[PDB]
């Protein structure tokens, strides 16, 4: 054997086994997640809290793109920026080109292709994250996922990090209950519950809570931070409904 | 990364010696042997094909020997394809040499070069030697009839006669025992076949399976002529000796 | 054509005493027969008490202050915070200025 | 194989460590730092009787204000003194003064890490710099593969230096001559060396701010030689 | 053993990380099929959303590669993106050095080009995919030419690709045995497509609703993929017949 | 174990063992401590000595006029980052005049220390750094490690045996982040929480090293009888 | 530099090279010589602008000198101004030419015979019995046409030679200041002192 | 380009590929240097399985690098070329800008420092050479000899030897040489050099080759029956 | 990132083999069987035209390929590496001399150039051999008709008629008795089928079989009238007709 060894070497089975090891790293992350809404997108994480000597607020891990798209991640966290650095490379040379802002389908394959190109040679090591991101642009609301192998599609809901399957079940629930749609202030209530039902499966340190969303209405279209009172309001509804 | 897959191709071994160069001496012991001899008016170069087949175009074939200027021939002994690589370089290194200083270059001169090139791929830039040696025969104004050889490691040396590729043990012991200083062409020649008519593996030896060449001062007055025997030439310079 | 000099007029003036040296200079900036600024200052305080001026072309010079200001600074970093006497910023704005030779601050420098 | 700028599972570079070792095998050399100077001293260690020992270059200038003595791999000394000068003199052009001791060494160990897969592997040779500037003084410092280095009062390297290092720590105090060094450092290299120590496989040096860097001649070497030896038999 | 972990040969004269590479195109367990009308030349492919998170309109194994070429691929999908984006900018570039549209053929032969030079240079891998090229060319009529991992590619009167390939290019041979033609005597392209569907459900011996079949159709001037209703249209004139 | 040859590699759970490897320097490094207040942000390092003969390894390094850290580890590598954030600080003054934000100066170092750990040849930084700063949104203390992750903290420390000052610092936040106006009481709260790292050896005054920025205090550090005060 | 004279006779070549150098309206020496040996039995005058005139000199002195310990041996005057004129030649085409005339005087000791090569800065060589660069040519090869036998002694061309030194003394504008007169022949090269 | 470092530390402290460089410096034939007076000798081995030879055109084991400065080495013969043709490149450049010919220290300086750059620069191995450098610097009487060695240290001898059975030949002239008198004559340091590589050669015939080096670069190679003549005195004195 | 394989892949063993080489000459062995018979009048390039599928249309894959007018090429072994070096080959026949001497290259010097081409696979780093051989027939006015064998390493020989591949010591043996110097380009058209059909297994006829020769000048395939020297290309296709045909009276 020794398949495992080295990056961009097909096993016997047809696998990449390094990429498979990175995914590891992914699982081994805190919870991350992404619910797509009527005309926009939200985004939360998980983020644990180490010690009472961490500021709270003031280590913020969602990151924006341009000016209408957010970016989450599971896994290593400095290769989730590094990422997101190529994004904003990405998102700037197609504006200064082609004037309008990075459509949300092309620049998921911008990272696709990127990450992709990881698992090509065995001089780079695949990216250690799963990146839940998405936007809104000319032809609506979109929510991508995407993983170390350079796979990615698009989801109404998205999940990824040690409490996937809890998110993930939570997630299959909202889709059923609401075919019409669900609306962006809901998406952001319900994002809240998800991550205190997902922490179930991190909870020797209880951790603090973040969200982001993209709204045509609320949000005018743009990238922001759930704060303050709404913030406070999402996460009050998520203590009501864990008790 | 690629570390995994080198293979190392310019290392010492712990005895001092260096493993590539070795092993491409041993791929040569396998080639036809070729025998170079000198002679007070001339030098004979004389090769063995490598077993040949009966359907093989034998007149418009090129194996062993090659002409690399008017003055200076080679023997080849070892991968063909390397030695092509090499004598391209040879015949250009020739010209340029011409074009510099208006004269024909020195014998010694393109050895050197030739055999620096060699001795590059052993130092530096990982990858495998010329799987090549070669007899140069050649003549110039300094030193008159010259008889070289090189081999793998880029070490280059002279003689009066020599052998490379394979059973060179044989053949260079048979040669030390008939020749002598004061010897003509015309005996020169005799030597080298009745040399490798005993150490062939071959059953006999015929004129369909050798190349023969000479560079004599035998043009009209104070200038040398290269002969690249033809297929009929060798069979009437075999039956000549009485070898068939 | 393009012509990447101007003029951007003023004038300036070095004394030095037995314990104490100046370096004024007039506080006006023109271009041709306009006048741009009645107070822009041209004489800076470079630290390690080194006071400054590369009168001329303004772009030059305010340059040229940047780049020696930022000489100090580096000066400092590499050698243990060791004062720049002004013998040595001398011979430091020597390498500055010829640095560019063929194509150079237009500015006469006075420190 | 493995790669040249690997960690081990203890968080040390191997080849960084790896080079230490070719370092202890190597000569021993000596410096004292004082009020009045710092000595820098070494040993020779021809490798037959037929070398002519004074063509054995172990202690080296690199400015007026700035000496060197070496141990270990000493052929890899040589770009790194080479360094050195080039770094002293062209401070000189760009500053109109003499360069801090502590400045050329840090410039010194900015080469040191600058391997990998730059150059192929770590010197594998030690560095005593010993100099003086204006601010700080008088200064010894002792130069590694691992591109650090640390300012001594007194300091051996090479194959004696644990057992050097040992007697260097009794013997310094911040009120030693520079005649006191001088004769500490002949004392202690001939308790460490193989042969018995003379004029001719032994060399001293120092700097001092008057005369700068001097290494010193085998007659004065041999007259510091038998002064040492009448005041260890004086009691 | 490290003869298979890069691209040289084995004693045996074989490439292993060609052969793995191979395996890696039934990784998705997707079955394709092509097929030439007279008009046209239609592909099909499975289809298969088993997470019910996904944007199903998103999951797509078929691509647009220029407004004549289109490709279906089996192999995963990082591969698959990374080939159909390198055969649009070469497809593009084309049409701009040479003053006219790449042919469908010309195409699969230059990917295939670019597949050879990873079995044959070390530190590229091969894509663990197989290309299927398919236009109607104004040359050469409705065409299907297929790319693999090992830089093999060649011409097709009909084919299949996928885990049951074998099963699906056997129906197909015993109806052009039957036909005595090399395409679907068919004036219409919605015919055509109907034919493809008709011969994957018996070969595979599945029944397809219209969200387990993505299609995409070849005519002269276009390529262009169906949508649900267009598929679902489809599957109800099979089902009255 | 066969994982580990470089920083490539991915083991069989997912982790990078070259960059562990590299954050177990940290531990075999001599202990240092940040903490802030509202207005200040204090540095305090325990250096260390060859033996009685050498010097103190000076572990405190300063990037701009406002910003600096204290290292842990391998020294030159600090100098290589620590040189590195001295440019960034200086290009952002020289091209924006704009003091650069120590949160921006995180994320630099974080994706500079990244770069090293996905490629061949290089190998990861074997140093984690304390940097503190006064930017205009107050003070900052932030902990690098060489895995590329930053996290901006009220108070921390890394270093050999660091986990007794960060016990301390954790039971005396409440206490220490009020000291606001009052530089020699915040330094004293350090000198405290470093002390609880000692294990035979005590604080001396070439031993101890104090770094301190401010609402009007520039980066300044203490060293030798300066720091005598506060033994 | 200005006036660079060669003449081939039986038995040596001749090199006759003016001792003044001028710049500005000042003569700033009168005893320079405008030769490099390249070789023992080869030597080379030049003239033309200045700084270009001795460096490249110097950087043929050196490529023959080299050649020399490499094969133990004395490249023949003709391989010499061969490869003088391709590295002129080369020049002429380059961001800045050497602006350098040379003449190449030798002595073939394998054919026993004295060679004269003229080269311009272009890389025009050509063989010749008595040669000359600059406004020199003007007056001396009219004379040397005249005067001038092919059998002639050393002797006999150092005659010839002071002819021509006395033409250019009487109608040049500019003062020279005399000339460095060395022969090159089958001892080798050396310089005639009282001329 | 090739980039890997094929000399590297090993765990004891060593480089493997310098040391293995040493190994074919071992294997290669004998060569002995020693310094008189006013003369320097280098005397060199050349092995007697190869006849046919044609000693006429053979590379000579002695190179002249300039006029007043000679090498000879054991190892690698190959290797050797690239050496002398650097330096020989470096004394021409060295008389060009210094207007001055190279000393011998300076050569011996420059060679070494290129075998020592060759034991830490990526993609290339370590010379197998050794070399003995010898001559007098420019208006100088005084005897020079230097040796250099793979590593890239050199160092001054009154006498040394290289190559193999270097270590008997070595222990020869240790007893044999005096520091306070060196061999006033030019024969008495031929027939030291000849008595030295008569311990190890075989047979004196066309196996010791013997090149004399005097100041004012006075270089010249003694011929067979010449070197046959000191052979044939040291061997009837022997008898004894 | 970027190619740090700069070392070669392929070196001498213990031995003295070259391992890669003999690797690539035994995926050679596996291929399909081609041949080459060389007339007085002109030269026959011929092999068998495997199917991967029924399906698949054959008459798209070309294993006779022509080089220049007067040069066409075969192979047995690996067919993308076959089909890139017949693309290098066409494109090194005129940057290295048509477009210098405003002539096609001889085949002997094309065959030097693609043989060239071949031995830096064998030595270069980051690469494999090229993983088959060559049968190259060609005509030029001073060397007239030429047949030619290149194989991995880059040694080329030139042949009266050989075979490579399956079966190709049989196929060499039935040609050894069969060749003479006297051969018109019908017979050894005639021979080349009939050495052919010892090796295939399957159908035998004019689609699964792929044959060209190298003979007379072809005026109706040049394209353009009125330039008298400019005559034609040497080298053509046998169609599928004109094989079965000849099959007829076999
Ligand atoms: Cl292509
Ligand atoms: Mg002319």
């Amino acid at each position: 054997t020794g398949y495992d060894l080295s990056n961009s070497v097909f096993s016997p089975d047809g696998r990449n086994f390094q990429v498979e090891y990175a995914v590891k790293a992914v699982e081994n992350g805190t919870t991350s997640i992404g619910i797509k809404c009527n005309d926009g997108v939200v985004f939360a994480v998980e983020k644990l809290i180490t010690s009472k000597l961490l500021v709270p607020q003031k280590n913020v891990k969602i990151q924006v793109v341009d000016r209408h798209i957010g970016c989450v991640y599971s896994g290593l966290i400095p290769d989730g920026r590094h990422l997101v650095n190529r994004g904003r490379e990405e998102a700037a040379s197609f504006k200064k080109l082609y004037k309008t802002p990075i459509p949300i389908p092309a620049f998921a394959d911008r990272l696709g292709q990127y990450v992709q190109a990881h698992t090509l040679y065995n001089s780079v090591r695949p990216f250690g994250v799963s990146t839940i991101f998405g936007g809104v642009d000319k032809n609506g609301a979109h929510l991508y996922m995407l993983e170390p192998s350079g796979s990615y599609w698009g989801y109404k809901g998205a999940a990824t990090g040690k409490g996937r399957q809890s998110a993930k079940a939570e997630l299959e629930k909202l889709v059923d209950h609401h075919p019409e749609g669900l609306s962006a202030r809901e998406a952001v209530k319900q994002a809240a519950k998800i991550i205190y039902l997902a922490h179930e499966d991190n909870k020797e340190k209880d951790f603090e809570l973040e969200i982001s969303w993209c709204s045509l209405s609320e949000t005018n279209g743009l990238h922001k931070f759930v704060k303050g009172d709404l913030l406070q309001e999402a996460i009050d509804f998520a203590q009501k409904e864990i008790n | 990364g690629s570390r995994r897959y080198d293979s190392r191709t310019t290392i010492f071994s712990p005895e001092g010696r260096l493993y590539q160069v070795e092993y491409a001496l041993e791929s040569i012991s396998h080639a036809g042997t070729a025998i170079g001899i000198m002679a007070s008016d001339g030098i004979v170069l004389a090769a063995e094909r490598k077993v040949t087949s009966t359907l093989l175009e034998q007149d418009t074939s090129t194996e062993k020997l090659y002409k690399l200027n008017d003055k200076i021939a080679v023997a080849v002994a070892g991968l063909t394809a390397d030695a092509e690589i090499l004598i391209n370089t040879a015949r250009i290194h020739a010209q340029n040499y011409l074009k510099t200083y208006n004269e024909d270059i020195p014998v010694e001169i393109l050895v050197r070069r030739l055999s620096d090139i060699k001795q590059g791929y052993t130092q530096h830039g990982g990858l495998r030697p010329f799987g090549v040696s070669f007899i140069y025969a050649g003549y110039d104004d300094r030193y008159g009839y010259q008889l070289y050889t090189s081999n793998p490691s880029g070490n280059y040396t002279g003689w009066k006669a020599i052998s490379v590729g394979a059973n060179t043990s044989a053949a260079q012991t048979l040669l030390q025992m008939d020749y002598k200083d004061d010897m003509k062409v015309d005996d020169a020649i005799e030597l080298a076949l009745k040399t490798l008519s005993k150490t062939t593996d071959s059953s006999a030896l015929t004129y369909d399976r050798l190349e023969f060449a000479t560079i004599r001062k035998g043009a009209n007055d104070g200038e040398v002529y290269q002969k690249i025997f033809k297929p009929q030439e060798i069979k009437d310079i075999l039956v000549k000796t009485g070898i068939t | 054509q393009f012509n990447p000099y101007g003029d951007n007029g003023g004038t300036i003036l070095g004394i030095a005493g037995e314990d104490f040296a100046v370096l004024a200079g007039d506080t006006r900036n023109i271009t041709d027969y306009s006048i741009n600024s009645r107070y822009e200052p041209k004489v800076f305080d470079c630290g390690d008490n080194i006071v400054m001026s590369a009168n001329g072309f303004a772009a030059d010079g305010d340059a040229l202050v940047k780049r020696f200001k930022n000489s100090v600074k580096w000066y400092h970093f590499d050698h243990n915070d060791k004062k720049l006497s002004i013998n040595s910023a001398a011979r430091n704005i020597q390498h500055l200025l010829y640095g560019k030779r063929f194509f150079p601050y237009y500015v006469h420098t006075i420190i | 194989d493995r790669g040249v700028s690997t960690f081990s599972p203890e968080g040390r570079l191997f080849q960084v460590e790896y080079s230490l070792e070719a370092i202890k095998l190597g000569s021993t050399a000596i410096g004292i730092a004082t009020k009045e100077g710092v000595v820098l001293g070494v040993e020779k260690r021809a490798t037959s009787p037929l070398l002519e020992s004074d063509s054995i270059e172990k202690i080296v200038e690199i400015d007026r204000h700035i000496g060197c003595a070496m141990s270990g791999l000493t052929a890899d000394a040589r770009s790194m003194i080479e360094h050195a000068r080039t770094a002293a003199v062209t401070h000189n052009l760009y500053y109109d003064e003499d360069i801090n001791v502590e400045s050329l060494t840090q410039s010194v160990c900015d080469l040191a890490l600058r391997f990998g897969e730059l150059m192929s592997r770590p010197f594998g040779v030690a560095l005593l710099i010993a100099g003086h500037d204006a601010d700080d003084g008088y200064q010894l410092f002792h130069a590694e593969p691992s591109g650090t280095f640390y300012r001594y009062n007194a300091k051996a390297i090479g194959s004696g230096s644990e057992g050097a290092q040992a007697e260097l720590l009794n013997e310094w105090h911040s009120s030693l001559t520079l005649k006191e060094a001088e004769l500490l450092v002949l004392k202690i290299l001939k308790q460490v060396m193989e042969e018995k120590l003379d004029e001719n496989n032994a060399q001293l040096s120092c700097i001092t701010k008057q005369d700068g860097f001097k290494i010193y001649d085998n007659e004065k070497t041999a007259e510091l030689i038998k002064e040492l030896k009448e005041k260890e038999a004086a009691e | 053993g490290y003869d298979r972990h890069i691209t040289i040969f084995s004693p045996e004269g074989r490439l292993y990380q060609v052969e793995y590479a191979f395996k890696a195109t039934n990784q998705t367990n997707i079955n394709s099929l092509a097929v030439r009308g007279k008009d046209c030349t239609v592909v099909i492919s499975q289809k298969k959303v088993p997470d019910k998170l996904l944007d199903p309109t998103t999951v797509s194994y078929i691509f647009c590669i220029s407004r004549t070429i289109g490709m279906v691929v089996n192999g995963p999908i990082p591969d698959a993106r990374n080939a159909a984006l390198r055969a649009k900018a070469e497809a593009a570039e084309f049409r701009y050095k040479y003053g006219y549209d790449m042919p469908c053929d010309v195409l699969a032969k230059r990917m295939a080009n670019l597949s050879q030079i990873y079995t044959q240079r070390a530190y590229m891998r091969p894509l663990g995919v197989i290309l299927t090229f398919v236009s109607v060319d104004e040359e050469l009529g409705p065409s299907i030419y297929k790319t693999d991992p090992a830089g093999y590619y060649v011409g097709y009167k009909a084919t299949a690709t996928g885990p049951k390939q074998q099963e699906i290019t056997t129906n197909l041979e015993n109806h052009f045995k039957k036909s005595k033609i090399d395409h679907i005597n068919e004036e219409s392209w919605e015919k055509v497509v109907e034919f493809a569907i008709t011969h994957m459900i018996d070969a595979l011996g599945t029944e397809f609703s219209k969200n387990d079949l993505e299609v995409g159709v070849a005519t002269k001037d276009k390529f262009f993929t169906l949508s649900a209703e267009n598929i679902e249209e489809r599957l109800v004139a099979i089902a009255e017949q | 174990n066969n994982y580990d040859g470089d920083t490539v590699t991915f083991s069989p759970t997912g982790r990078l063992f070259q960059v562990e490897y590299a954050l177990e320097a940290i531990k075999q490094g001599s202990v240092t401590v940040g903490l802030r207040s509202n207005t200040h942000a204090v540095l305090v390092a325990l250096k260390r000595n060859a033996d009685e003969l050498s010097s103190y390894q000076k572990k405190i390094i300063k990037c701009d006029e406002h910003m600096g850290l204290s290292l842990a580890g391998l020294a030159p590598d600090a100098r290589v980052l620590s040189n590195y954030l001295r440019q960034q600080c200086n290009y952002s003054s020289l091209v924006f005049n704009r003091k650069l934000a120590v949160e921006r100066a995180g994320h630099l170092l974080c994706d500079k220390a990244q770069k090293n750990t996905q490629s061949y040849g290089g190998r990861p930084y074997g140093v984690g750094l304390l940097i503190i700063g006064y930017d205009k949104s107050g003070a900052h203390l932030l902990e690098f490690q060489p895995s590329g992750n930053v996290t901006e903290l009220y108070g921390t420390a890394i270093g050999a045996r660091s986990q007794g000052a960060k016990t301390y610092l954790e039971r005396t936040l409440d206490t220490f982040i009020k000291i606001d106006g009052n530089p020699d009481e915040l330094i004293k709260a350090g000198v405290e929480a470093i002390s609880q790292s000692l294990r035979d050896e005590s604080l001396t005054v070439d031993n101890l090293s104090i770094a301190i920025v401010g609402k009007d205090t520039p980066f300044t550090i203490y060293d030798g009888e300066a720091v005598a005060k506060y033994i | 530099m200005d006036i660079i004279l060669g003449i081939r006779v039986q038995d040596s070549v001749i090199l006759a090279s003016s001792k003044a150098v001028t710049r500005g309206i000042s003569v700033l020496k009168d005893s320079d010589d405008k030769t490099r040996q390249l070789s023992p039995h080869t030597l080379m005058s030049f003239a033309g602008e200045a700084g270009d005139t001795v460096q490249f000199a110097e950087y043929i002195q050196a490529n023959i000198q080299l050649y020399s310990i490499r094969e133990d041996y004395e490249l023949s005057p003709q391989a010499v101004s061969s490869f003088v004129r391709q590295e002129l030649a080369k020049s002429i085409r380059s961001r800045r030419p050497y602006q350098v005339n040379v003449l190449i005087g030798g002595y073939d000791k394998k054919k026993n015979k004295p060679e004269l090569y003229q080269i311009d800065y272009l890389g025009t060589k050509v063989e010749l019995p008595y040669g000359a660069h600059g406004y020199s040519g003007f007056y001396t090869f009219s004379l040397l046409d005249h005067h001038y036998r092919p059998d002639m002694t050393t002797e006999e061309g150092l005659d010839l030679l002071k002819l021509c030194v006395q033409e250019l003394e009487k109608r040049m504008p500019m003062d020279f200041k005399g000339v460095i007169v060395k022969i090159v022949d089958k001892d080798g090269i050396r310089q005639v002192d009282d001329f | 380009g090739y980039d890997r470092a094929l000399s590297i530390f090993s765990p004891d402290g060593h480089i493997f590929q310098v040391e293995y460089a040493l190994e074919a410096v071992k294997r290669g034939t004998c060569a002995v240097g020693v310094k008189g007076k006013n003369c320097v000798v280098l005397g060199c081995e050349r092995r007697s399985t190869l006849k046919l030879q044609d000693t006429r055109i053979t590379p000579s084991k002695v190179s002249k690098i300039d006029s007043h400065v000679v090498l000879s080495f054991s190892g690698l013969n190959a290797d050797s070329r690239i050496l002398i043709e650097k330096a020989r490149v470096e004394a021409q450049s060295h008389r060009l800008t210094l207007e001055d010919p190279v000393t011998v220290e300076y050569l011996t300086r420059y060679v070494a420092g290129v075998q020592q750059r060759y034991t830490q620069s990526g993609g290339v191995r370590p010379f197998g050479v050794s070399t003995l450098i010898a001559g007098f610097d420019p208006r100088d009487d005084e005897p020079k000899l230097y040796q250099t060695e793979p590593s890239g240290i050199y160092s001054s001898w009154s006498a040394q030897t290289i190559g193999r059975n270097s270590k008997t030949v070595r222990e020869f002239l240790e007893k044999n040489y005096d520091r306070k008198e060196p061999p006033a004559t030019v024969e008495e340091c031929v027939k030291l050099t000849v008595r030295s590589l008569l311990e190890v050669v075989q047979t004196g015939a066309k196996n010791i080759e013997i090149t004399v080096v005097k100041p004012d670069s006075d270089i010249v190679a003694l011929s067979s029956e010449e070197i046959n003549q000191y052979v044939t005195q040291i061997e009837q004195e022997k008898q004894e | 990132m970027t190619d740090r394989y700069s070392f070669s892949l392929t070196t001498f063993s213990p031995s003295g083999k070259l391992g890669q080489i003999d690797y690539a000459l035994t995926a050679v062995k596996q291929g399909v069987t081609s041949l080459g018979i060389k007339a007085t009048n002109g030269v026959v390039i011929a092999t068998e035209k495997k199917s991967s599928s029924p399906l698949a249309m054959s008459e798209t894959l070309s294993k006779v390929s022509l080089l220049t007018p007067d040069i066409g090429a075969v192979y047995s072994g690996m067919g993308p590496d076959y089909r890139v070096l017949v693309d290098k080959s066409r494109k090194v026949a005129h940057t290295s001399y048509k477009r210098i001497y405003g002539e096609y290259p001889p085949t002997k010097l094309l065959v030097s150039e693609v043989a060239k081409i071949m031995q830096e696979a064998t030595q270069s780093g980051g690469v494999r051999p090229f993983g088959v051989s060559l049968l190259i027939a060609g005509h030029d006015e001073f060397n007239g008709f030429s047949l030619y064998q290149v194989d991995p390493s880059g040694s080329y020989f030139p042949w009266k008629a050989t075979a490579i591949g399956k079966g190709s010591v049989a196929a060499k043996t039935f040609l050894e008795k069969r060749w003479n110097d006297e051969l018109e380009l019908e017979d050894a058209i005639h021979i080349a089928l009939l050495t052919l059909k010892e090796s295939v297994e399957g159908e035998f006829n004019g689609d699964t079989i792929e044959l060209a020769i190298i003979g007379d000048e072809n005026p109706d395939l040049l394209g353009y009238t009125g330039i008298p020297t400019d005559k034609g290309p040497r080298f053509r296709k046998l169609t599928s007709q004109e094989i079965n045909d000849r099959l007829e009276a076999l």
